[PDB]
């Protein structure tokens, strides 16, 4: 993953 | 008339309603319909319980059907809320009903955080509630009757529910009064006094004398197995006990009395003689020892005036035997009663006023299938474009498809030609340049809010601290530090996110600034951009070359396969199942939910004809890339190695190069963009949540 759009979605 | 009742057990008041608005507000979206009907319906709970148990007072059949509602309701409660998953604080709290327990005390109480418990109590209420409601009953009068009939199999009923459901629920050992062996004591009591009931209702409508016989000894083989039970284990208040004793030999003095009506009318005198001397006997005895609980004098003067008319005749008539009691058949017994079973609702016109909650059950089934909906799509997208990615790379260290259509060395290839009019149109350089110049400031902005924010907080903390040194007493609430460590935790997070995000934009700034040059080149107008790519000598036997043609159909074919790709993952996202109603349907049919093998077989369905064709495509890309490179190291020894035609192609596969570059920017760039938006959102809901707890504060 590039962006911590995982970290960003949970939130 | 004396029967038997049970007490109601104490509650300490406790606020239902808080605790489960908590979760409710948690677990719906805020300022909506969807929390805005269970927080009215929470706190109308709550009232209702100190309706039911907040003052033991009322005595009639309007506050039963209060507590009735609430046995109800909370059972009604318990499948949403999550109960079975212990974190909620809210504990239940009852006495004893019979001052009792294993150990030498005056009372004992039971602090429990468990909804087993709130309904056990709340039953065994509702039963003892009934059996006083039965116990005041006019058994003159045949609605009196009826009622009492119905409230004692009704507790009985009540009572045993409560043995067969406390020790599962109740992970822990129960008071005294709801354990197993009371309850069951108690339900056996209540039954017997059914019975007895019964056994009134034939006497009072002058029933044959065989037929109360047999319910009257009946009601005695109740009341044995209740007196039996409670002559090796004292768990009842005293007056049970003899109360019990009292009533067996008063039901089988009963039972003999008309059993001897019976033998009368089959002339078998001496037997006429032998019950009613035994029911003399049990009732002498009754009326001497238990004086206190019962009254027998009239039953004990028809007795005496049956005894000595019978004994006249039979002394000057019939000269009949008076048998001994062990030579009498057995007289026979009749049930009329039953133990009522328990069946929410058990309350008249009941309804849940949470209904429309979803099942906890569901939710843990629905947002379980999303992870696994989410992995099996993001996985297929990311083996697609990884896939792309690695067939683009390939093809461009091929100089393919540029070298089959590069007639001379003097024009600019079609596909080239192709790909520079797409960046163009995509606004060329400019919207690479513009979407890098923005980057720096989407992030100074999120760390402008990050900051702001806890700033606030450290503000209040400073001025909460010094008002603590100042005015010790005057300012005594829980410090700042404790009240904002879970948003200073937040915090700390949104910072760990903003520097993975930081690196990321190294990564793109580095890939920008190392691809830039060739880019801007591709955007060229088509002459200038002809100029700029060395001119070579075409290696004129590529008319009909068979290799060629074989080349070409195997890259067209690899075209046709990433082009699909975009098609299969554009359905593979806009496709969706609403699993919601399947899981009803699996929970009010079945016993509990088995989302596993559900939502496999689901994922299955909506998404197998998708997964199927992404697999396929691997497998193609594969078989195309290995032959297309046998293909094309045969093509490169056709047409020879010279600088003219080097210089060129070097410059064609770095044009190629160039274009996949743009094209993964972009798409960098935009991610980047979005991601730094929809964070401004997360941070900005971030400030206000910090500037309202620094406004109540």
């Amino acid at each position: 993953e590039l962006y911590p759009l995982a970290s960003l979605r949970s939130l | 008339a004396t029967f038997i009742s049970v007490q109601l057990k104490k509650t300490s008041e406790v606020d239902l309603a808080k605790p489960l608005v908590k979760f409710i507000q948690q677990t719906y979206p805020s300022g909506g319909e969807e929390q805005a009907q269970y927080c009215r319906a929470a706190e109308e709970l709550s009232k209702l319980r100190r309706a039911a148990v907040g003052r033991p007072l009322d005595k009639h059949e309007g506050a039963l059907e209060t507590l009735l509602r609430y046995y109800d309701q909370i059972c009604s409660i318990e499948p949403k809320f999550p109960f079975s998953e212990n974190q909620i604080c809210l504990t239940f709290t009852w006495k004893d009903a019979f001052d009792k327990g294993s150990l030498f005390g005056g009372s004992v109480k039971l602090a429990l955080a468990s909804l087993g418990y709130e309904k056990s109590c709340v039953l065994f209420n509702c039963a003892a509630l009934a059996s006083q409601i039965a116990a005041e009953q006019n058994l003159d009068n045949d609605e009196g009757l009826k009622i009492a009939a119905k409230h004692y199999q009704f507790a009985s009923g009540a009572f045993l529910h409560i043995k067969e459901t406390v020790l599962s629920a109740l992970s822990r050992e129960p008071t005294v009064d709801i354990s197993p062996d009371t309850v069951g004591t108690l339900s056996l009591i209540m039954l017997a006094q059914a019975q007895e009931v019964f056994f009134l209702k034939a006497t009072r409508d002058k029933m044959k004398d065989a037929i109360i016989a047999k319910l009257a000894n009946q009601a005695a083989d109740y009341f044995g197995d209740a007196f039996k039970q409670c002559q090796y284990k004292d768990t009842l208040p005293k007056e049970v006990f003899p109360v019990l004793a009292a009533k067996h030999c008063i039901m089988q003095a009963n039972a003999e009395y008309h059993q001897s009506i019976l033998a009368k009318q089959q002339y078998y005198f001496g037997e006429e003689i032998a019950r009613l001397q035994h029911a003399a006997e049990l009732i002498k005895t009754v009326a001497s020892r238990y004086d206190e609980y019962v009254n027998v004098k009239d039953f004990s003067d028809k007795i005496n005036r049956a005894l000595a008319a019978a004994k006249k005749d039979n002394d000057f008539i019939y000269h009949d035997r008076v048998p001994d009691l062990k030579d009498l058949d057995p007289i026979g017994k009749a049930t009329l009663v039953k133990s009522t079973p328990v069946n929410v609702p058990i309350s008249q016109k009941f309804t849940d006023l949470f209904e429309k909650m979803v099942p906890v059950s569901v939710q843990q089934s629905l947002a379980a299938y999303n992870q696994r909906k989410a992995d099996l799509v993001n996985r297929s997208i990311a083996q697609m474009r990884e896939a792309t990615t690695l067939a683009n790379g390939v093809l461009a260290s091929l100089n393919l498809p540029a070298a089959i259509e590069d007639v001379s060395g003097d024009t600019v290839p079609q596909s080239i030609l192709t790909k520079s009019r797409s960046v163009i149109e995509q606004g060329g350089i400019q919207t690479v340049d513009q979407l890098i110049k923005e980057l720096p400031e989407l992030l100074q902005r999120n760390r402008e809010i990050l900051d702001e924010s806890l700033r606030l907080l450290d503000e209040e903390e400073a001025t909460d601290n010094d008002l603590r040194a100042k005015f010790k007493e005057r300012w005594q609430r829980t410090p700042s530090n404790e009240l904002y460590k879970p948003l200073r935790a937040e915090g700390t997070n949104f910072r760990t996110v903003l520097d993975k995000a930081v690196q990321a934009d190294g990564q793109v700034k580095e890939c920008y600034q190392s691809h830039r040059d060739t880019i801007v080149l591709l955007c060229k107008p088509e002459p200038e951009l002809n100029a700029a790519i060395p001119s070579a000598n075409p290696a004129k036997t590529m008319q009909g070359s068979e290799v060629v043609n074989v080349l070409k159909s195997l890259l067209s074919n690899l075209d046709e396969v990433k082009k699909e790709r975009e098609g299969l993952e554009n359905d593979l996202k806009s496709v969706n199942f609403d699993m919601t109603s399947k899981f009803l349907t699996a929970l009010a049919q079945d016993g509990v939910i088995n989302e596993e093998a559900l939502s496999v077989t689901e994922l299955d369905r909506v998404y197998g004809g998708l997964t199927t064709k992404v697999q396929e495509s691997l497998k193609k890309q594969e078989g195309l890339l290995k032959n297309i490179q046998v293909s094309h190291q045969e093509f490169s020894k056709m047409k020879q190695s010279n600088n003219e035609a080097n210089l060129r192609e070097e410059v064609l596969k770095n044009l190629a190069t160039a274009y996949d570059n743009f094209v993964e920017l972009v798409a960098n760039l935009k991610e980047g963009t979005k991601f730094y938006n929809e964070l401004t959102e997360i941070l900005v809901r971030f400030q206000n949540k910090c500037s309202d707890i620094v406004f109540a504060r």
